[PDB]
């Protein structure tokens, strides 16, 4: 079919048909523009014409102009040949290394895994991340919200999942930038780059990025997440591996829904967002989980409104979330990397009934333990370090070596730390941390602890320590 | 209030 | 045929306005060329405003639109129990089709003032602080408010799992045939909910209606009444069931949406004017038949869920005004370890002491009391240096006693065992104890009994009551248990 | 007349008409249907088309349908045959009694008794509960209200003295339910069988009932208060004895017509309520009112939204009392009960000329000794007494005290409160105030004061305290 | 009549917020779009136009005159409210009562910093 | 015209609140749809394409750049309000202004504590 253009006011483009009307969804591509203009269909107002949004400036487009149907919605290129590729809304690569050449292309608005498809089984999906996996575990086709932002290790350590999710569970990565500043972006393209993630040489990237630049109209920010979602889903229901999605950051996804829906003519709801809120949510959010060929897993970066735990915004996508992971200034200047809050931190597995009373123990005994000690702290610096007990001395020393034992060498960040990275294994971390609650290395000092792997570095670094 | 907004995830460990 | 059918004119916003279908009747179900469903919601002078049961990207200008005579209805009966069903009544467990013989409206007003009765047989949920503290009826609408994660959904778990005990039994009239409707939720939650269901051998009894976080505004919004329709044909012919709305809040939000697109005035929190009716509507038809009308039931838990406990808020209060009487869990408590979270001052049940057994009376009743001279000394106040004997004695039991109704999840307890180890604490056999034994002594105490008295048991369970010798011979069951106890 | 259905949109039925078009407020009764369905005329669309109210579902209705002009408003059955009965919105039996065989009806629209009318003589009505009667006492052939958000006491104390006054009447008593819970219908009836109210063998009824609860669609409860408003009317003017008016909640009837007034097609004002809501409440309230003919205590219990006093239905309805009972959640959760606010509730009664300045003098002397108080509350928020004056310290006492001897255990809430229900009597109460007042308690405990009848009996639980 | 007869006139308007509503009602209905809390645009001018009759009247005129004693309801003590503030920027001065004031025993509760006069001593006599 | 020829500038738009006003004026007129504040759909829009321009070039292109000082006009220190949020959440940090300060005696008034700079010391000499 090939359609006029009927009206064009801002970002919302009206396309007429004389034969066959585009079914809402589809992507219409414009014609005769010196780049690639698409206007996804969003209602039948009824006489033969289609109320669009522009996927990009409307600016010189003329009444009576032809729009082209194809026939479909946005349709992207999907495969291993998207890793280390960055890539546009509309699956177009924006990082100049030429044609992105896959085999199969996916349309991105897609339906989520039937009741059918489901797993009925809650799993810890391990990351080597000493905190992460002890006390706020991730869950397999989870959602994790993850907070903190600069100067704290937030693209260090999101390098690093990449990686071990490659190594450890030989699962890809898609990265969602929806609202990215193109200065980021960029930054955040070479820093990958460094650190290998990103072979621009071979065809070992463990990556595959798409951007939702801050420019790009509201429709194009509004879908950006969904097109990093097709993506993850290939390597799920194509490869069934378990794939990682980051998606950066959460509400600018959401307020690109508003502006969508307000240009739409709807009325806003409570708070000035849409109506539509927690659907355009769950739509997208319930295509990320474990089906019987694989699992895709979220990593979302949060933005509270006003500081408003209860905002709509915010409050909505708790909804979903089955951890959160939060980075921390305060942890970082002690120099303790990941930056991780092994207090403010949390995890919905964290069930003795799912992670087993082992595991489950242990993580309690860290966390109290780092809760008395946080108690004290307010003593120690007044009345002196003293009064304490042959008890109140010992949780203090176990605290401190434990605080310091949640602390990690990367291997992402081996490039210019000069220091071998270290991937943990859930066994060694639950061993590692029970062993110190228990008192086994009350004669270790400190620094035995600080930036190493497993418990047996503990040792061996006490030894170098004389 | 006004510009807490600059605090920022202050309340983080609530969610 | 523009009597019996008609030609969608434009479709957007999930509302199809189609021209034709003289013939069709307000509220009448439709079909679109598609398959799929709507509901004639406006029979305007020409057109028809519909309202589909999906996603209205498969409708387009021009589609077929087909009456079916039948005002919106489901499937209805018996084998619906242990299926997962769609908001229609589709099954959705893959299962095969529902062979149901009956069909029921999804709007049937609720029952009038004659054909009830006073509730008097009692819902046990199998949770010592709810079956103790706030007694649900059967015929009862008792609402479960809290914050997001405090425990809500588990109350409504452990309440149908606690029915195996009498539907496995003899007499059906002290069974109970559950239902859960699930809105807004996550299918991976549902699944891994029935999951649960199923290894407890609970979905034998259980009907799961599903209107998740991905399924059209207008499915979050029609399952509540699906699940209603269906737990009435069990309140209908002398039986007995359970219906558990998990969430009508986010089903509220599911109606604000079409409400806002429909361009319905926003009010309150933009909640259009109805939003309270959304609610009373569905809710009225919880209740307690006299004999003369089967003397059957449908009782309602529905949850609701506040922001910061705000306790005030429109919906929060709306819902409070309908029910009778609500169980607020509080985030504080289940933090400081207290689970079920309950708020044992707040709660309420306007009318289930009337469904309360006889023995938990006996026990339950100077629970409260000694409760309520604990819940005064026992403040935010951490350290506090206390005097005088009585207060102090108080402060005592009370501590005890909040031990006691503490419970893990999937392990309801039997009405007699309960009655059992509350009169373990509130005779005072646990105040020489220590409060963190409390929970081992009643593991310990109660299996012992469980082991040994199933004589005792059966008495006080099946007597109903506690008799002297009951008591007696209770009494010297806990100080010999007592006696014996290790720390 | 016969019209046609033209549209259809939830209780907003539009009916045209060929020869005769019925005048506004008419009853139309749709033909085809297994029961009847009233319509009532709002409105003259012009076109020969009537704009009306559905009082019942409007399911199945169908364009085109046959619809029969009444010829006259909704009527209903009126008289002495009403007496132990319960009925619609429309006046028909809903007790499975058969018909209710009157020899006159009366339509539920009428206009309000003139000003010629009025009534101005002012008698104080005892209730026996301590905190009505001494601060905002009751009045006979008087308007009260009893203010309350969700679940804080309107109901009980509106069970409390339809049985503290209702039952010692001798005359008349009409109980309306509007938009409440139907198992409260129920509970009702049969317990006014009980305590014979209502006597379904002989003729001795006092009470008539109506009911449109929470399940009826909004026409109808928008109209039932105006049903058993009218009940009322026929025992004042055509019999000339003192009737009793109880309404449960008059709010039910502000909010039903929020709901139809979008579908009405009116600019909606503040709050989302409808533009008329003052008219629409004025024209209705000023039908319960005392007149030279007859006398009508009315009590109408008044829900307020989110606890928003400020909310347009609650706060209009105050204009329109004698005697305002403001119930408080806040005080409620303090235990207190009845949880009146002592502070906000008033009477136009309390009048040193009216109640004695005996009365006069205490009344004020708890108001400002409580108001004093709640000015200490702030302080006493962060700092506690400590810091307080000996002379605050006493204020705080006797206000703690006064606080809690305003409370009262109710027959009606026997089951909950665990005591026995008491009724004070005035000069019990004027006096056990005026010696809390005078000092003469400051060494009794405040426990000894909460939940009792007369003073006495707070010097007891004293002792029993030891 | 009074005022434009050499007569003197004392008008008590209770009270302008009830007749605001009836405005707003009126207004609504003849379908002019709603404004500020849903009040017409116009809901000031409102009561400008009537409260400026009131008036003192020269020699030339009579000298008589038309004294208004307009009644405004606020809610939660709140004058800073828009009808509130919007009569209180018309007329010559406020009475403003508290609540707080009236419980205390301070009745009248008039809440002496918060009410003024703006007339001032012009309208009193030499001896007060 | 610098910026690409390997030269340097420096931008200031005193404000971008006036600006998103005088947008608002427009779009109202026009009847587009408004949103919060009374704001079109594209508000942020507006701001994120002409802040984005700015930039620091490759010595490929030029090695030329554009910097950009923005100014946004709060109200009552509320930066959460609409316009403020979007600039804020588009810009790579923010000098925050206080009245207090500034009668305090602190002048500029800068908040240290809340002011930001994603660059930080990649723009910083060896020296500071
Ligand atoms: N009685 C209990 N004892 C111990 N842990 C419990 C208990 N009940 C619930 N939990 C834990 O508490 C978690 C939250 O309970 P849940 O019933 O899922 O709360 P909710 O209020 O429904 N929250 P949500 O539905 O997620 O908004 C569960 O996942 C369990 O891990
Ligand atoms: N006077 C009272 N004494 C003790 N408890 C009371 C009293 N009044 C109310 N309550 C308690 O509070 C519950 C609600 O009382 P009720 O009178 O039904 O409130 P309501 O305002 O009628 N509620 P709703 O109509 O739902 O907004 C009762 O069931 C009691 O548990
Ligand atoms: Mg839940
Ligand atoms: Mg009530």
């Amino acid at each position: 079919t090939t359609g006029r253009i009927v009206a064009v006011i801002g970002a919302v483009v009206d396309v007429q048909f004389d034969e066959g009307l585009p079914p809402i969804l589809n992507a219409l591509e414009v014609q005769g523009r010196e780049t690639r203009l698409v206007l996804e269909v969003a209602q039948h107002l009824g006489e033969s014409t289609v109320r669009t949004i522009a996927m990009d400036g409307t600016e010189g487009l003329v009444r009576g102009q032809k729009v082209l149907d194809s026939g479909a919605p946005i349709r992207i290129p999907v495969g291993p040949e998207t890793l280390g590729r960055i890539m546009n809304v509309i699956g177009e690569p924006i990082d100049e290394r030429g044609p992105i050449k896959t085999k199969q292309f996916a349309a991105i608005h897609a339906e989520a895994p039937e009741f059918v498809e489901m797993s009925v089984e809650q799993e810890i999906l391990v990351t080597g991340i000493k905190v992460v996996d002890l006390l706020a575990p991730y869950a397999k086709g989870g959602k994790i919200g993850l907070f903190g932002g600069a100067g704290v290790g937030k693209t260090v350590l999101i390098m690093e999942l990449i990686n071990n999710v490659a190594k450890a569970h030989g699962g890809y990565s898609v990265f969602a930038g929806v609202g990215e500043r193109t200065r980021e972006g960029n930054d955040l393209y070479h820093e990958m780059i460094e650190s290998g993630v990103i072979n621009l040489k071979d065809a070992t990237s463990k990556v595959a990025l798409v951007y939702g630049q801050m420019n790009e109209p509201p429709g194009a920010r509004a879908r950006v997440a969904l097109t990093g979602l097709t993506v993850a889903e290939y390597f799920r229901d194509q490869e069934g591996q378990d794939v990682l999605l980051f998606i950066d950051n959460i509400f600018r996804f959401t307020q690109a829904g508003s502006e969508v829906s307000a240009l739409l003519g709807r009325i806003p709801s409570a708070v000035g967002y849409q109506p539509t809120l927690a659907t355009d949510m769950g739509t997208m959010q319930e295509r990320i989980t474990t089906t019987k060929k694989g699992s895709i897993t979220s990593v979302q970066a949060i933005y509270v409104p006003a500081d408003d735990l209860t905002d709509p915004a915010p409050a909505t996508t708790f909804a979903h979330l089955d951890a959160t992971t939060v980075l921390s200034r305060a942890i970082a200047e002690l120099g303790i990397y990941p930056a991780v809050d092994p207090l403010d931190s949390t995890s919905r597995i964290m069930d003795p009934n799912i992670v087993g009373s082992e595991h489950y123990d242990v993580a309690r005994g860290v966390q109290k333990i780092l809760q008395d000690y946080k108690s004290l702290q307010d003593i120690i610096a007044i009345l002196g370090m003293d009064e304490l007990s042959e008890e109140d001395k010992l949780t203090v020393s176990r605290a401190r070596k434990i605080q310091r034992f949640l602390s990690q060498p990367f291997q992402v960040a081996e490039v210019f730390t000069g220091h071998l990275g270290k991937l943990v294994p859930l066994k060694e971390t639950i061993k590692g941390f029970q062993q110190i609650l228990a008192g086994e290395y009350d004669h270790l000092p400190e620094q035995a602890f600080y930036m190493v792997g497993p418990i047996e570095e503990a040792v061996a670094k006490a030894d170098k320590l004389a | 209030x006004a510009x807490a907004a600059l605090x920022g995830a202050a309340x983080a460990g609530l969610a | 045929d523009l009597e019996e059918t008609g030609r969608v004119l434009s479709i957007g916003d999930g509302i199809a306005r189609v021209h034709g279908l003289r013939n069709v009747q307000a509220e009448e179900m439709v079909e679109f060329s598609s398959g799929l469903k709507g509901m004639s919601l406006n029979l305007e002078p020409d057109n028809v405003g519909v309202v589909v049961f999906g996603n209205d990207k498969l409708i387009k200008e021009g589609d077929i639109v087909k009456r079916t005579g039948a005002i919106v209805d489901v499937p209805v009966g018996e084998e619906l129990l242990g299926r997962v069903v769609d908001a229609l009544g589709n099954a959705i467990d893959g299962k095969g089709p529902i062979g149901s013989k009956a069909r029921r409206r999804v709007g049937l007003k609720a029952p009038g003032i004659i054909p009830r009765i006073s509730v008097r047989e009692p819902m046990q949920t199998g949770i010592k602080a709810v079956d103790s503290l706030v007694p649900i009826g059967r015929g009862q609408r008792e609402l479960i408010i809290g914050d997001r994660q405090t425990g809500k959904t588990s109350i409504a778990i452990d309440t149908i799992i606690n029915q195996k005990r009498f539907n496995d039994g003899t007499d059906e009239k002290k069974k109970l045939y559950c239902i859960y409707v699930a809105i807004g939720q996550k299918r991976s939650t549902v699944a891994q909910l029935v999951k649960r269901l199923t290894d407890a051998d609970a979905m034998k009894y259980t009907i799961v209606v599903s209107a998740t976080a991905s399924d059209a505004a207008p499915l979050q919004y029609l399952a509540p009444y699906s699940g209603c329709s269906m737990g009435e044909y069990f309140r209908d012919n002398g039986k007995h069931a359970l219906i558990i709305y998990d969430d009508l809040s986010k089903q509220a939000v599911a109606y604000r949406q079409m409400s806002l697109l429909l361009r319905r005035p926003p009010g309150r929190e933009a909640y259009p004017g109805d939003v309270f009716y959304l609610h009373s509507r569905l809710l009225e038809r919880a209740a307690k038949m006299n004999d003369a009308f089967g003397g059957g039931s449908l009782t309602a838990l529905p949850v609701i869920e506040t922001q910061a406990g705000d306790v005030s808020a429109y919906i929060p209060t709306n819902v409070i005004s309908i029910t009778d009487g609500q169980i607020f869990l509080e985030t504080e408590l289940f933090y400081k370890g207290i689970r079920p979270a309950i708020n044992v001052g707040l709660s309420v049940s306007r009318v289930g002491s009337a469904a309360q057994t006889r023995a938990m009376k006996q026990v339950a009743g100077t629970m409260k009391l000694e409760l309520a001279q604990y819940r005064e000394v026992a403040a935010f106040a951490q350290f506090g240096s206390d005097l005088d004997a009585a207060t102090q004695q108080l402060l005592s039991r009370g501590v005890r006693l909040t031990e006691l109704l503490k419970q893990g999840q999937y392990s309801p307890m039997a009405i007699e065992e309960q009655v059992a180890v509350i009169y373990a604490g509130v005779r005072g056999y646990l105040d020489k104890l220590e409060p963190s034994k409390i929970t081992k002594f009643e593991n310990a105490f109660l299996s012992h009994v469980i082991s040994q008295h199933q004589a005792l048991l059966g008495k006080i369970r099946t007597d109903g009551k506690i008799s002297e010798e009951s008591d007696a011979k209770l009494k010297e069951i806990v100080t010999n248990f007592l006696a014996g106890f290790e720390a």
